[PDB]
Parts: C-alpha cells; structure tokens; sequence
C-alpha cells in the first residue's frame, strides 16, 4: 500500500 | 557556448533542494538511536537509513517534472533508488584520509567495520568505500552533484516504471543539462561526463548486492523488528 | 492454614522471571531514541513500550502454563493484555510525590504533560495517573505485584481466545495463590484481593480508552512512521 | 502473521 510513502509525497 | 535559461533554472532547483534536506552538521543524528561499538549497530543505522529516505524524498519532490509522474511510478523511482541516492550523498561525509563518512566526533564516524555490525558483509562494503573513494576524486562541484543524484532518481530503468517514456525522457534533459554544465564550466572536465555516468553503474551494482542482504536482514524477525516502517516500505517488496 | 510447596513454586518463578524482565536503574533507557520536550516525545516512548513489550513477553513466557498454550492463544493474551501489564509494572517507577514515573534524571522523568506530547489525551492519562496513584497505596509485596500481573495477563476475556477454558482454570490458580498469600503474609491484607481485582477492571478501561487514542496515531502515517515494528504488531488489528 | 511475537515467543 506504501502507506508512508505516499503521505510524504504529500 | 552556454546554458540556457531553463538549463541553469533545472540547476538553481536542484542545489536548493539538496541545500534544503542536506545538513553539514548533522546535527539531527543525536535523535538517533545511538550507535554501538549482534549487530550492535543496526539500531542506530537503521535510523540513519530511515531519516535519509525522508530526505531524499524532499529533494525528489523538488526535482523539476518528478512531482508530475503519477504517485506510482514516483513510489517505483523513489523504492529503487533510494539506496543509491542514499550512497551518491554520503559522500558529502566521506573522508578519504580515513575512509570512513566523518559526521560526528567518534560516535558519528562509520567505517567499515560498523557497518558489519549492521548485518553487512564486505562483499557490499568493499566496492562501497571502493565506489565512495573513486567518485570523491571526481572533485565534482555541487551543481554536477545534485545533477548526478537527480539523473540516478530518472532512471527509467527501473522495476515497477509504469510511464518509462516520459521518465525516460526527464532524465535525458537532466543528462544534457549536466553534460552542457562540465562542458561549460568545469575546466579539465572533457572526461568527466563520462566517468559519471559509468558511477551510476556501479550504483546499479552496489544496488543489488545491498538488496541481497538486506532480504537476508529482512527475513528475520529479530534483526527486522530493528528497523524502522519507512525502511522496511521503500526497501520491502510489497508494491 | 499456609501455602503449599506448588504455590510456594509458583510465586518463586514469577517473582525471579520479573527480577529477570526488570531493571530498577532504567540503564537501558538511553538506547532509546531521546525524549524531546507535534508529538515530540512520541519516538522516546514509542521505544520505551516496545522494549517494555519485549520484556513483558519475557516475564509470560516464564508464566507457569502460559508456555502450554497454543502459540496463537500466548499471542491472544500478549496483544490484548500488553498494554495493561504494562501500566501495572510501571508502577514501580511511578512516585505519589512528584505524580510522575521517575526513571532517570530530568529527562527519564514523565508527567502526565509528556505524555499528551506523545498522541494522548487527559481522557486517557487522567485515569491512568488516577490508576497509578490508587495501585501505589495498596504498597502491594513484590509477590503480590507480580501475581497481579500474572493474573492480568491470563485474562479469559479476551478477544481471540480460543482455549478460553484452559486459561480460565490457570488464571483460577494464581488468583488462590494470591489470595492465600494476602491472607498469609499480609498482615491487614483483608479487603487487599478485593482491591486488586476492582484494579484489573481500571486496566480494562484504561485499556479500551489507549487503544481508541492508539487506533487514531496509527492510522495516520505521520505518526505511526514514529512507532516500532514491534509496538504496530502488538497493538496492531491484523490477527 | 504476527512474525515478530512468533520469533520472540521462542
Ligand atoms: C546516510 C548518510 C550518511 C552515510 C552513509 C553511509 C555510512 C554508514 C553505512 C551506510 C548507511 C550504507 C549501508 C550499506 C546501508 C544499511 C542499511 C540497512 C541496514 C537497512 O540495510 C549505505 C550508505 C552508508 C551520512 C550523511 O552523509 C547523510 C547520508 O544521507
Ligand atoms: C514502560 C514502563 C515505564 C513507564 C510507563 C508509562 C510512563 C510514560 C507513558 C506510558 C508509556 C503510557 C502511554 C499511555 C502509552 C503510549 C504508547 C503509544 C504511544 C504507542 O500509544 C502507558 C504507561 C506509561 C517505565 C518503567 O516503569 C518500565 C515500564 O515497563
């Protein structure tokens, strides 16, 4: 899901 | 002849955005869990592992034309590259006279031997110290720095790359930009361009001996629990 | 009457198996990422649960029967109790002078503020220092405290049991070696079992109140990126 | 899975 990596890239 | 204005707007970008997520004091490494001399030194590294993937992912968004790639194929850069992005930085920090990255007094100096202690083998370390000393002597200036990181983050040649064409081609207007800039303003750098691009092969290498090992650190639980969720996202293999 | 040399056994192996799963110097605490006074103090105490999870793990594996069960019954237990067994053994670090757990100098020492720095709110620590402070009054013997917690973590009632009839009968057997103990060797220890079970129905509430603030940190990427492999397994609804 | 709690439960 890339759950964080997604939140980071806003 | 010389840069044009966008050429020279792609590199006040680029040394921004790494002055912007590159601290030459290292002063956030006390918030580490801090290192120590079965791997003793995972923790810690771990740490720095994950806190230089937030970094690096900063830079990344601000990489002109990377932030219009769907969320997809920036998630399939970024988990690919990271780890070379991660080794193209360090060697702000590496020293050739001792060999090591020099970010702290004794504490924050890695050698080889640390890295030991994080569950790595010389099979990886030798060729990184090894990749390490021969791009130090590049002397490259920091805009050729920025560009060389921007270029290996575009590889379209990576697993998961949805759009290859349009990446394929965002890396190309960097590699003109930063084959323009040596040619312009780097003197005695007729060679340099190439020596540069045979560094982000070695990148490749370096690249998949870690993906190696860390799928061996990865599968046990004792040394995973030691890493930190980012770390286990951007290196683990669910896509 | 007086105990007999099987409950006489059982409270040797649990008052050694917390001796070996409790430091009262907290010299550990230092590997843990520091504790900084959004969410500032979430990556000291999100190392501090997850050693202390870890710890508690080694405390019920040692557990007489607990061992017995089926590794998917210990997991039932372990992740439903975890947090409750967790605010029991910090009592010992908790003090009724300064209302704090007091583990270090000034940076080891937690006020109820500290904690609202790590995602929680006074409708959790409100209670749980309230908690604290009732539990520090009954100046439980270090063999009473560590059958508490025994009992607490041998709780039938709890979601994912399944042997719910095995574990029912061994949290009988050290809820009678408790009583006989009390009734033994606690003088003025009468109504002492009665307060101690009214305890284990505050670490229910306690409980049900973590795991709703809990649920709200973990679902945002931010903060759950700050927590443990470990802590996002045990508190984790994955099961 | 719970990997980690299985390893660490021995
Ligand atoms: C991070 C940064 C620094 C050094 C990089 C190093 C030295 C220690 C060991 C590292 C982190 C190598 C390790 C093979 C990677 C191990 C990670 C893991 C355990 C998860 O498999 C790769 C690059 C090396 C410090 C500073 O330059 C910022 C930069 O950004
Ligand atoms: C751990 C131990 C100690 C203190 C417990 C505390 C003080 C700080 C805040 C804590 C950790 C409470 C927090 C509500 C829990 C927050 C965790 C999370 C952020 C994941 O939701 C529960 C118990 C509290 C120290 C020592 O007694 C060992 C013990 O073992």
């Amino acid at each position: 899901r890339h759950k964080i990596l997604h939140r980071l890239l806003q | 002849h010389m840069l044009s204005d966008e050429q020279m707007q792609i590199i006040n970008s680029l040394v921004e955005a790494h002055h912007k997520t590159y601290d030459d004091s290292y002063s956030d490494f006390v918030r580490f869990r801090p290192p120590v001399r079965r791997l003793s030194m995972l923790p810690h590294l771990a740490d720095l592992v994950s806190y230089s993937i937030q970094k690096v992912i900063g830079f990344a968004k601000m990489i002109p034309g990377f932030r219009d790639l769907t969320a997809e194929d920036q998630i399939a850069l970024l988990k690919s590259s990271a780890i070379e992005i991660i080794m193209l930085r360090s060697n702000q920090s590496f020293s050739l006279e001792d060999m090591s990255w020099s970010c702290g007094g004794p504490d924050f100096k890695y050698c080889i031997n640390d890295v030991t202690k994080a569950g790595h083998t010389l099979e990886l370390l030798e060729p990184l110290v090894k990749f390490q000393v021969g791009l130090k002597k590049l002397k490259l200036h920091e805009e050729e720095h920025v560009l060389l990181m921007a270029i290996c983050l575009l590889s379209p040649d990576r697993p998961g790359v949805q759009d290859h064409v349009r990446i394929e081609a965002l890396q190309d207007r960097l590699c003109d930009v930063l084959q323009a800039y040596i040619r312009i303003q780097h003197p005695g750098g007729r060679l340099l361009y190439a020596k540069m691009i045979q560094k982000l092969a070695d990148l490749r290498s370096l690249n998949e001996e870690h993906s190696k090992q860390y799928r061996s650190l990865s599968f046990q639980p004792e040394h995973s629990m030691q890493l930190t969720p980012l770390v286990l996202e951007v290196f683990g293999s669910e896509v």
